[PDB]
């Protein structure tokens, strides 16, 4: 139906990483598959695992397939860097529709130097710009290794879906990531609310700032 | 691998199917004796392509697949590439790049009784053809005429399915015979499949 | 050897038409699904459907159900993705892709991607908003730069005065269409009522030059 | 690829003969033999097939319990026995293997592309029987004649009138009937006239059986 | 079971000439291939078409085959005095309780090297002696003929009878036309009980039928 991977995972060169795969579903009726596919940068994805355990000639050892009932998980062991990589979960059924369905990717990163916590400053709208009649929340996130972060935004406690835009993490000079996330807003919801939230995920760690309408 | 492909499963099964909803059996993980097939004096039919008997057992694939069911005899001609007929069309259809052999034998003194068989089916009628290895065992009333049927049988409104009433008395081209299809799948991958060594 | 081959990129405008192709090359084409793969930018593969161009019968999946077409054409081994009119929300790379046999149903050969490029906005100047700082320490302060087509922008501090601490973040492609962008400088607390701080945006496609100041709150 | 047969036979009737016929080349696309004769000046009737890896035999009806077909799979030699002789199992016996263009291996659609060079089996009775000698009497010109039936063996010679008529005499070539004997007619063309005061005698000999017929062919009133 | 072939076919060189090969719903009407052969003189059969059109190597351009219904078709263009010989079409029958391959009668081939002569037919009735040895023969005789193929059917009144007939392989005469001979045995009993017997002598399309009766 729907397929969830992790955002991300990570490790370093040698260590073994297990990526999950959440929500299969299937029909004795007719065939069924699980395939993982690796995606480097620019590049067409290639498949890692079929048949669930399977795997290619020329594809390297160290990848391996399972699954648990409703999980599928691929696990790269002894990692290298051009493991760096997006890596998908796939799914058929024959008699489903769809019949094909991509899981929701994972990015892993291969630490090519020591992990670095982001620092998020978060900005209110200028008043200067609610007199144009509009508000834009800005949080900007710096100095973070590996580069991947998830932002999800808060309004008084519940989270905001629309009106949210994200660039990707891209390598600083110092070779760590920054990034950013924009939410837009009218002047009417910014000045209604109690306070807005901007929220940084990166490597199971969590930072959290948050700005009040009243100041 | 010291396990032996059981071939035995397909060929001695007892229980064949209707043509229209032919089993598919996958083999893989075993050592495959082709020997036990091509020597046996039962199988009128052993046609092989892009494949040799002869070669057989000196062959490797990742994986082999048997397709059986039963027909008329007249019908094993088109259990074949790039063929056309109430089989290939309707029942079971192979690529025009298939990979395998079709065996076929003669089992009149096991699917024939007095007063005909009617238990093995077969499509007689569909809105299309059948694209390589599907397999359609919906039983929807078929739309002949311009009035729709509503799943109700009648005038121009025909159940898909018909009987092939296989008695002992009929020539061999009304005789019932058992098929089974060997797929032999070769991907850029370790092959689980091989003849003896 | 099994092949596919897809046209090159495309760049477009929203509203036009675009018919995007893969040919294929190695096997027979007519005895084979083909699939469309959808990936936007940044973001996660999505199946399309498939055509079996020996017949041109197609599968959808219920979210590309009636917003693309697919089709094929036997005598050249193509197959096609036809848009009528495209939105910005189209632009992604695309890629055609094939079972590895009639018995293992995975994606094992893929094309090489077709990267399709929608453009919705006209040459904009952007809009110039102060960040202003909160309260021995260092504060931030920045510049929003907001609603403006197309790339780069040139932001300096003090007419260029200013370079260390600056942090100017790379522009996020909005869904409007249009760019927004964000720079920083990190200043000690014992400047905020001293040292102006003046940030110079320059639009040269635009022409446009904004001097915002950034005041204490 | 060469399919070599065993020598000529002459056998006597309900004998017994087994023709061989050997492959030459390989198994590598040689699968089924099958064994088809043809009666003198006749068409081509298949006789059996064997499936060379198999063994497995299928007779015509025609001579389904007089024939059996084995092979050899170590010599590549398929043999054909035919017991129970007849005087019309005299024919020449080819062998051939089965050949399709589409697959490996055989089937029902399987043509005969490689031929051997064929066994004359000629099933001899040295057996005599005489002629039986009718007139055919005449209705310008007339046409009588003499018929000369059921004779064994060839040849039988006729004249008319000792030699003295050879003007207009056509002497058919004679018929092998099913029964193995042979019927011969002989006609002459002579004047109308001449009937009735003309005594027309065909002079029929038959070595073999040492029998002479001199037949006298009157005009019928 | 049989494949109905034409018993013989003419041709000038350079013409064209068809083979009909005519079966039912068990051989050629179920879909099985048919296969042509070529019997030349005194040399074993070879394959000319395999599988309805198909040419083996070794066998020239201007021989084709075609498969249509219950029917088969050999078509040889610009022939030559090589391509006189018999031609045998074959498949395979689903009729009888095994496995059955089948071919044709068979048909002979003239190439034309002579200009085509019309036959005499001479028919005798049975003698009174050979009625009363109570037996009967209908002696038919053909005679001036080319080419040298010719068929030969007997009826009785209007019905055709196929029982008792022997007649012969035609045979160069020495003026280099040929002769044949047709005979109809019957019992005393069977000739008397019609009211006449034909010998009816097809050559090239046409017919001659002589005409004999007891009663006269
Ligand atoms: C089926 O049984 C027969 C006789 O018992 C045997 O020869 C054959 O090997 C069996 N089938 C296979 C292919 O195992």
């Amino acid at each position: 139906s729907v397929l969830t991977q992790p955002a991300s995972v990570s490790g370093s060169p040698g260590q073994s990483i297990t990526i999950s795969c959440t929500g299969i579903s299937s029909d004795v009726g007719g065939y069924n598959s699980v395939s993982w596919y690796q995606q480097h940068p620019g590049k067409a994805p290639k498949l890692m695992i079929y048949d669930v355990t399977n795997r290619p000639s020329g594809v390297s050892n160290r990848f391996s397939g399972s699954k648990s009932g409703n999980t599928a998980s691929l696990t790269i062991s002894g990692l290298q860097a051009e493991d760096e990589a997006d890596y998908y979960c796939s799914s058929y059924t024959s008699s489903s529709t769809p019949p094909y369905v991509f899981g929701t990717g994972t990015k892993v990163s291969v630490l090519g130097q020591p992990k670095a916590a982001p620092s998020v400053t978060l900005f209110p709208p200028s008043s200067e710009e609610l007199q144009a009649n509009k508000a834009t929340l800005v949080c900007l996130i710096s100095d973070f290794y590996p580069g991947a972060v998830t932002v999800a935004w808060k309004a008084d406690s519940s989270p905001v879906k629309a009106g949210v835009e994200t660039t990707t993490p891209s390598k600083q000079s110092n070779n760590k990531y920054a990034a950013s996330s924009y939410l837009s807003l009218t002047p009417e919801q910014w000045k209604s609310h109690r306070s807005y939230s901007c929220q940084v995920t990166h490597e199971g760690s969590t930072v959290e700032k948050t700005v009040a309408p009243t100041e | 691998i010291t396990n032996l492909c059981p071939f035995g499963e397909v060929f001695n099964a007892t229980r064949f199917a209707s043509v229209y909803a032919w089993n598919r059996k996958r083999i893989s993980n075993c050592v495959a004796d082709y020997s036990v097939l091509y020597n046996s004096a039962s199988f009128s039919t052993f046609k092989c392509y892009g494949v040799s008997p002869t070669k057989l057992n000196d062959l490797c694939f990742t994986n082999v697949y048997a397709d059986s069911f039963v027909i008329r005899g007249d019908e094993v001609r088109q259990i074949a590439p790039g063929q056309t007929g109430k089989i290939a069309d309707y029942n079971y259809k192979l690529p025009d790049d298939f990979t395998g052999c079709v065996i076929a034998w003669n089992s009149n003194n096991l699917d024939s009784k007095v007063g005909g068989n009617y238990n093995y089916l077969y499509r007689l009628f569909r809105k299309s053809n059948l694209k390589p290895f599907e397999r359609d065992i919906s039983t929807e009333i078929y739309q002949a005429g311009s009035t729709p049927c509503n799943g109700v049988e009648g005038f121009n409104c025909y159940f898909p399915l018909q009987s092939y009433g296989f008695q002992p008395t009929n020539g061999v081209g009304y005789q019932p015979y058992r098929v089974v299809v060997l797929s032999f799948e070769l991907l850029h991958a370790p092959a689980t499949v091989c003849g003896p060594k | 050897q099994v092949r596919l081959v897809q046209s090159g990129a495309e760049v477009k405008k929203s509203g036009e038409s675009l018919k995007i192709s893969c040919k294929g090359s190695g096997y027979s084409f007519t005895s084979y699904w083909i699939g469309w793969v959808r990936q936007m930018p940044g973001k996660g593969l999505e199946w399309m459907g498939i055509i079996y161009p020996g017949d041109s019968d197609t599968r959808y999946s219920p979210s590309f159900q009636g917003q693309v077409t697919i089709s094929a054409d036997k005598s050249i081994s193509t197959v096609y993705l036809q848009w009528s009119s495209l939105k910005a929300s189209d632009t992604a790379m695309y890629y055609c892709a094939r079972q590895w046999s009639h018995y293992t149903y995975d994606y094992y050969y893929w094309g090489q991607g077709t990267l399709v490029t929608i453009s919705s906005a006209s040459t904009k100047g952007p809009s110039v908003f102060p960040l202003a700082p909160s309260s021995g320490g260092t504060a931030a302060l920045g510049c929003l730069v907001k609603d403006y087509f197309p790339e780069p922008v040139t932001v300096s501090w003090n007419s260029g005065a200013l370079t260390s601490g600056v942090h100017t973040f790379p522009a996020v492609l909005q869904s409007s269409g249009l760019y927004s962008l964000s720079s920083v400088v990190t200043v000690p607390s014992s400047s905020l009522g001293t040292q102006t701080y003046i940030c110079n945006v320059n639009h040269k496609p635009s022409n446009t030059k904004v001097d915002k100041k950034v005041e204490p709150k | 690829v060469q399919l070599v047969q065993s020598g000529a036979e002459v056998k006597k009737p309900g004998s017994s003969v087994k023709v061989s016929c050997k492959a030459s080349g390989g198994i590598f696309n040689t699968y089924t033999i099958s064994w088809v004769r043809q009666a003198p000046g006749q068409g081509l009737e298949w006789m059996g097939r064997i499936i060379l890896m198999s063994g497995m035999a299928n007779y015509a009806q025609k001579i389904q319990g007089r024939v059996t077909i084995t092979a050899d799979k170590s010599t590549s030699t398929a043999y054909m026995e035919l017991t129970s002789l007849r005087s019309d199992d005299t024919a020449v016996y080819y062998c051939a293997r089965g050949f399709n263009g589409n697959y490996y291996g055989w089937g029902d659609d399987d043509a005969f592309d490689i031929w051997g060079q064929g066994t004359l089996v000629t099933v001899y009775s040295a057996s005599t029987k005489g002629p039986s000698v009718f007139p055919l009497a005449p209705s310008g010109t007339a046409a009588l004649g003499c018929l000369v039936k059921d004779y064994f063996p060839e040849p039988v010679t006729v004249s008319w009138n000792s030699g003295a008529l050879t003007s207009g005499v056509h002497t058919f070539p004679a018929v092998l009937q099913s029964s193995g004997l042979y019927s011969l007619s002989s006609v002459v063309t002579v004047p109308s006239s001449s009937l009735g005061t003309q005594t027309y005698i065909c002079n029929v000999n038959h070595k073999p059986s040492n029998t002479k017929v001199d037949k006298r062919v009157e005009p019928k009133s």
